[PDB]
RNA sequence: AUGGAGAGUUUGAUCCUGGCUCAGGAUGAACGCUGGCGGCGUGCCUAAUACAUGCAAGUCGAGCGAACGGACUGAUGUUAGCGGCGGACGGGUGAGUAACACGUGGAUAACCUACCUAUAAGACUGGGAUAACUUCGGGAAACCGGAGCUAAUACCGGAUAAUAUUUUGACGCAUGGUUCAAAAGUGAAAGACGGCUGUCACUUAUAGAUGGAUCCGCGCUGCAUUAGCUAGUUGGUAAGGUAACGGCUUACCAAGGCAACGAUGCAUAGCCGACCUGAGAGGGUGAUCGGCCACACUGGAACUGAGACACGGUCCAGACUCCUACGGGAGGCAGCAGUAGGGAAUCUUCCGCAAUGGGCGAAAGCCUGACGGAGCAACGCCGCGUGAGUGAUGAAGGUCUUCGGAUCGUAAAACUCUGUUAUUAGGGAAGAACAUAUGUGUAAGUAACUGUGCACAUCUUGACGGUACCUAAUCAGAAAGCCACGGCUAACUACGUGCCAGCAGCCGCGGUAAUACGUAGGUGGCAAGCGUUAUCCGGAAUUAUUGGGCGUAAAGCGCGCGUAGGCGGUUUUUUAAGUCUGAUGUGAAAGCCCACGGCUCAACCGUGGAGGGUCAUUGGAAACUGGAA
């Protein structure tokens, strides 16, 4: 459908990914609708999360879904529940 | 010339002939024409093995061959160096640039490659020439 | 190392000391080999400019290419251009180690920063040219605080500059700040360099 | 949102409810900085045939109309 | 301010003009000689030549029947089939294409969109068949032909149903618009749950998100020893049909359109972000990465679908390759490895879906030559080494000698010191975050419940890989070559040879006293590399916009009349096209640059800026150029 998901960045041996709203046909690693935010799996104490949470909220609220990691990611910023809310 | 005259007609630039032009040509077998590779040594067979004489003040008695390429184009090669071993049929590799004193010769043939040898008994550019490390 | 050739007749056909001073160019102060001994002749321009990496080169032992992709780091800098050429050599790690008389010697502060004995900031670094800054601690690891080469260096020494500390006891420097043309080695024309590579 | 429009100039009138513009513009020419002018003949429709060949004029553009033509007359403005 | 070097070579000597050559940076390079290690990359540029062999697309028994097969009634399968969806994505390659192909700015009151998301309304009642299966036949395969059966969320007939089509009334050109009120026609599904309802299938209407299509403005290869190009061609008028406008066709008409601002022809070419070189101006280029385009043995076509006229679909025509009981059957690496050919030249028939993404399914799972790793290659970049310290710059040896000496040379023995690496011998990361299940809350919906969504804390698992990495022990052991040495252009002597053998970028050298030929000492430059060749940019102001000339060095046409085109005195008023100044929208990301962070440093990676347009729209100014009076 129109998803939303990670790229992947970094070298060989360590990643770093973008986290983008594509479109299911698309290659990973090309053309892209968005970018809303970053991830890090790797770096030291917990992976750094950022992302801007009202664009975000446009995109769920238009369809888009999210792949099975990002809703790890954009749920520890509660936003999959500032978008359960507003009934 | 005045600035509606260089609009009108503009300037244009000269063109470069190569040296080395039979390097520049390859051979498409069954379409049966040619084609432009640019390619740094090409491939031959050896045709005649003799020897020049130079021109204006030199003399010597110089050794060279004819040999046609890969394509199908035919060339004088100097053969460098002190002794050699060529023969009729034998397969060499020639590379870029001219001899002054020949007329007309304007390729060398790399020695070290292929079926010719390294010189005898040379120590000190041994990388051209190629010879290998006594001892 | 990497030059690791002999350090004698680089002086003498340079004419800087290189070392220790002086020793080099006692008994024979002209160039080497058979023609050594005979009347130097004069030397070019192209002559002269080539003398002068090649003096501030062999000094520090880099080679050309990590000398050069330094050269023009050191002009990315505000400032004159010749001198934070200099002055980024004086950084270098064992270059500092050497400059707090850690070891007696330009070569052999290298093989202590190879071999793994210095520790800059707490951590183990063994790259003779990591790129110190003014605020870090160079210490010394700490199995290795009684080799013999240490403490004999250590005394002797009798100078340190006026951008280090040297807690002579720890063993333990700090660059404070950055140097000063006033203090770099002296024989060294610098802006016969910078001419040198726009040629 | 809008559609663009031009000024021009008739230079035929043979055709049928079908006449020929000549839109005058100029380029500078990016080496020698000198400006140019050019030409270009927009085809353009009238219908109940009004204007006349040498005569400013004004057209604005439109949907693919036949094999040619894409702009329509909007407004005579004068002639001799 | 951050930016700009030349030198040789035409004379007896000179000052010019003018070529030629060198010194710099680049590369998917090749070649010759040598080679210790690690990290990040890159690697058929040639015949879009032909391909042997294994794999690159499947999934759902929560739609359904099975002679199904079978725990134990037959769990679970699906051996097979019917149905549903995906196969149009991803992967490869540039043959063709000078084209709205592509880039950049606009319009479509001339358009299409399955799923996803919302918001409503629904799902009504009937039927006929048929796979698989079974039983007879054939056929060399390839398969086929009858019957006799049987399901389905398969197929169909109506029921009702919008804004569906028609006929009425109440602007940007062909108008748009929504309020009607009549008429003609147009739908559907069950599955697995809990006590009637929740879940996820259907159907219709609207929107949104997304993915397309069309048209225009402008830019964007050369060649006149390529000057005329067209005939649906150019308009009109109807009719078709298209998702959509249109010669898009078909008639009937008219005789148009286009073109020296280059119609036409011809040759060549994917394009771009970007890249290389130059102080710049410019010039060269479009590997690897992204966007677009085109193509899949070759030429024609249509089916199915929301979407294809379809790399692992179909049919026909052609050439090839294979099989055959000769009648006929099968194929297609420009997927990934790999083979042959050709070329100077370019890698494993490698492992795993662990992560990241897609397909199908409630999910568990499954599929993935996408991807993630690992191999190969000094192919490039970047970092570390091959010791360090003292020590006679004398031993004894090489090379020279003015025979006294000089040089190699602090170099070596010599004593010490350390372990980068190397070795053995022990520990041993991250990359992961879950999905799902399990509980517990919460919210909505409920008669209530199952369930649903959210919030939590629990359980699981890493291909690489015992790969980093660490810590000991041990030992200076095992780790440097290649090109110079005339002048340009750092670095010289001896000897051999004697216009010989040779060398040579240019100038030139060699004809028994060559720093030019060979070798030997010494030097010098660089370094796991160093030379050579091919090609591009600079130097070259040697096409000159920056930044050139025509008396005599190359160069004013033998001279007129003149057509386009270019350029033009003074003043005032107005206009605002060029000019100048703003505000926005954009010129993707990655680059480039600058800042900063993470790598032991560095290469490298990651963030935030800055820059970049003959750009669009909308305001202002009015000197100049232009337009008017």
């Amino acid at each position: 459908a129109v998803k939303i998901r990670l790229t992947r960045l970094g070298s060989k041996r360590n990643p770093f990914y973008r986290i983008v709203v594509a479109d299911a046909r698309s290659p990973r690693d090309g053309r892209i609708i968005e970018q809303i935010g970053t991830y890090n799996p790797t770096s030291a104490n917990a992976p750094e999360i950022k992302v801007d949470e009202a664009l975000a909220l446009k995109w769920l609220n238009d369809g888009a879904k999210p792949t099975d990691t990002v809703h790890n990611i954009l749920s520890k910023e509660g936003i999959m529940k500032k978008f359960d809310e507003q009934k | 010339p005045t600035i509606n005259q260089l609009v009108r007609k503009p300037r244009q630039s000269k063109i470069k002939k190569s040296d080395s032009p039979a390097l520049n040509k390859g051979f498409n077998s069954k379409k049966k024409k040619f084609t432009d590779l640019n390619s740094p040594q090409k491939r031959g067979v050896c045709t005649r093995v003799g020897t020049m004489t130079p021109k204006k003040p030199n003399s010597a008695l110089r050794k060279y061959a004819r040999v046609r390429l890969s394509n199908n184009i035919e060339i004088n090669a100097y053969i460098p160096g002190i002794g050699h071993n060529l023969q009729e049929h034998s397969v060499v590799l020639v590379r870029g640039g001219r001899v002054k004193d020949l007329p007309g010769v304007r390729y060398h043939i790399v020695r070290g490659a292929l079926d010719t040898s390294g010189v005898d008994g040379r120590r000190q550019g041994r990388s051209l020439y190629g010879t290998k490390k006594p001892k | 190392a990497r030059f690791r050739g002999s350090n004698w007749k680089k002086s003498r056909r340079l004419g800087i000391s290189l070392s220790g001073t002086g020793k080099e160019l006692e008994k024979r102060p002209y160039a080497p080999g058979q023609h050594g001994p005979n009347q130097r002749k004069k030397l070019s321009e192209y002559g002269l400019q080539l003398r002068e990496k090649q003096k501030l080169r062999y000094l520090y032992g880099m080679t050309e290419r990590q000398f050069r992709n330094t050269f023009d780091i050191a002009g990315k800098k505000f400032g004159v251009h010749g001198e934070n050429f200099m002055i980024l050599l004086a950084s270098r790690l064992d270059a500092v180690v050497y400059s707090l008389g850690l070891a007696r010697t330009r070569r052999q502060a290298r093989q202590l920063v190879n071999h793994g004995h210095i520790l800059v900031d707490g951590k183990r670094v063994d790259i003779p040219s990591y790129s110190v800054k003014p605020g870090q601690t160079i210490s010394v690891r700490e199995k290795s605080q009684k080799l013999n080469i240490i403490v004999e260096s250590v005394e002797i020494n009798n100078f340190v500059p006026e951008y280090l500390n040297f807690d002579a006891d720890s063993l333990t420097g700090t660059f404070v700040r950055l140097p000063e043309r006033s203090e770099l080695p002296a024989e060294i024309n610098e802006q016969l360099i910078v001419e040198y590579y726009s040629r | 949102n809008d559609r663009k429009v031009y000024v021009g100039k008739v230079v035929s009138d043979k055709m049928d409810k079908t006449i020929t513009v000549l839109v005058e513009t100029y380029k500078t020419h990016k080496l020698y900085g000198k400006r140019v002018k050019y030409s270009k003949k927009y085809k353009t429709h009238d219908e109940n045939n009004s204007a006349k060949l040498g005569d400013i004029v004004k057209i604005q553009e439109t949907r693919p109309l036949s094999a040619t033509k894409r702009f329509r007359l909007v407004e005579i403005v004068e002639e001799s």
